[PDB]
């Protein structure tokens, strides 16, 4: 139900704490977090504290069960 | 070191980052470059022409096609597997310098199937951010392990010179360290141009990655792991 | 931002770092480059250009890359008495508008004597510059911002050989490309006032370590004009004077 | 007098603690420290913890009096 999401691309490593219903698709959580950080949602990706990549296209409940609370946004820069 | 002439590198995308990347490796005396891009000459041919003059000892093979079509994709895989310095051997590295996610997913799909190590690079739209990433299928995260939101949500994809130069430079430095085995290879190196922040990370495979060949290479990786003072007149004391 | 066209940059040394630096600023649309170098092209540069002076070969290539950039070049050794005075004249009056100083000097020379010459000139003039370097073994480099009086000058923290007055008796393309890109990025941030300007940014290629620091003036610097600019800086300091969410039907709470 | 000298160019920020007679020229201390770090002495420079540049051509006593014990070596890379 709750996550702490850290922006890896900022030297201060700021984080946001989001509380979310289990059934919310985690894609919406990633978008919301990117908007709070004012970075582009479309090119954002998300990993665990251990650095394991996550496919956001699953429920927030399932992300929490599989990976817990501590997640990190990484940019996916699109130009060459 | 002159063992650099022993290797072959494939570069996909000869735009901003890819062209600087190709020039740097040419000046280093890489054994062979393979260049892939899709459009006077074509981009890959214009690049080949300039690079040949910079270092006549480098071998070149270039291809002007879209690797994300069915016929060209198989050709792409053929040349990764057999277009190495010695014909019939794989290239030692693929470098992704393409400017969209579809082409990165295509390279990723190919390299997961082949078990081919590659590095991916990128620069942000607004030119103040970029990165490089080392993908050893099965050992480090592939590009599909942590897909960007737009890819995961199945949505259609519907100051530059400085940042591109930095990203290409660190890309080729990582290539040299990987091939020649000096220094520390970065599995991920970011560049935040606004605050001069260069985060390093090491990204790990997801056991349920969408790419089933990523999963199979993860199994093989685990199997392989399982298988093993000229003077001092002053009296200065270190303490 | 096209405010970039209003500025002029002088580059001393058009070698590995300097030539990439000059190309990048040309492609960015800098108003004017001044190029200083004493050496010829020998075999950024091209084969047919061997035997020309570096500044002229660079000017020939860069003019056609961007016809809107102004160029002034000088093929001489800035450390000699006659050329040194000309060097200072052009720093002071060779800006985009003749009679105005350049907005920035960039040091891309490959010895300490030439850096000390630039340092001596900029302290006398009160001219901001940035210094760059690459190590002999090509696995290390840095950039540094020198605002005379405000940040350390090159003589504030001299290398051992300079301090001991010993005579300078004693993978490259990748490291040079990084240092030039990092140099020009700092130039853009300084001139166009976006982001954070680094007063020092190092590059350790072996371990991908990029230390930043801020070096401060030495009150007993050997350079007398550094000391005088320190006094002027202190007098000048004493004298001064959002979050939209496109939808949210899911109930995500910031907490 | 004693000094703690940190190598700024290494991510580990390793340091050496040197004990030295007051009259030793600090140029010899800088040389000794660079040799312990196996970085080139000739191109090494030295600053304080606050980042104030130091000209080593003075006695170790005076460096200590003027700047204290905590110093940092920075490279002065010589090529363009
Ligand atoms: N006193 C000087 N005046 C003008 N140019 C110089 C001076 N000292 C060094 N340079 C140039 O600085 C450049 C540095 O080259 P590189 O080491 O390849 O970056 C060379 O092209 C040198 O000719
Ligand atoms: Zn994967
Ligand atoms: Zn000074």
């Amino acid at each position: 139900v709750s996550f702490k999401i850290t922006l890896t691309s900022d030297p201060r490593l700021p984080y946001k704490v989001l509380s979310v219903p289990e059934s919310t698709p985690f894609t919406a959580v990633l978008k919301f977090a990117a908007e709070e950080f004012k970075v582009p949602a479309a090119t954002s990706a998300i990993i665990t504290n251990d650095g394991i990549g996550i496919n956001p296209a699953q429920t927030a409940g399932n992300v929490f069960l599989k990976h817990g609370s501590e997640l990190r946004i990484i940019p996916r820069d699109r130009v060459g | 070191y002159e063992k650099i002439r022993t290797f072959a590198v494939a570069i996909v995308g000869v735009g901003g980052v890819g062209s600087v990347t190709a020039e740097m490796l040419t000046r280093c005396g890489i054994g062979k470059l393979l260049l892939f891009d899709y459009d006077g000459l074509s981009k890959v041919q214009a690049a080949e022409h300039t690079l040949r003059n910079i270092n006549p000892d480098v071998l070149f093979e270039v291809h002007n096609y879209n690797i994300t079509t069915v016929e060209n994709f198989q050709h792409f895989m053929d040349r990764i597997s057999n277009g190495g310095l010695e014909e019939g051997k794989p290239v030692d590295l693929v470098l992704s310098c393409v400017d969209n996610f579809e082409a990165r997913m295509t390279i990723n799909t190919a390299c997961n199937e082949l078990g081919q190590t590659w590095m991916e690079s990128g620069v942000s739209e607004n030119a103040v951010s970029g990165h490089i990433q080392l993908i050893i299928p099965g050992e480090s995260a592939c590009f599909a392990c942590a897909p960007p939101l737009v890819v995961a949500a199945n949505i259609d994809e519907k100051s530059l010179p400085t940042t591109m130069g930095v990203v290409a430079g660190i890309l080729v430095q990582n290539v040299l360290k990987f091939l020649l085995n000096f220094g520390t290879v970065s599995f991920y190196l970011g560049y935040n141009a606004m605050q001069d922040f260069f985060p390093t990370m090491s990204m790990k495979p997801n056991p349920q990655c969408d790419d089933r060949n990523c999963r199979k290479q993860q199994e093989e990786y685990k199997k392989k792991v399982a298988a093993l003072h000229e003077d001092n007149e002053w009296g200065i004391e270190l303490v």
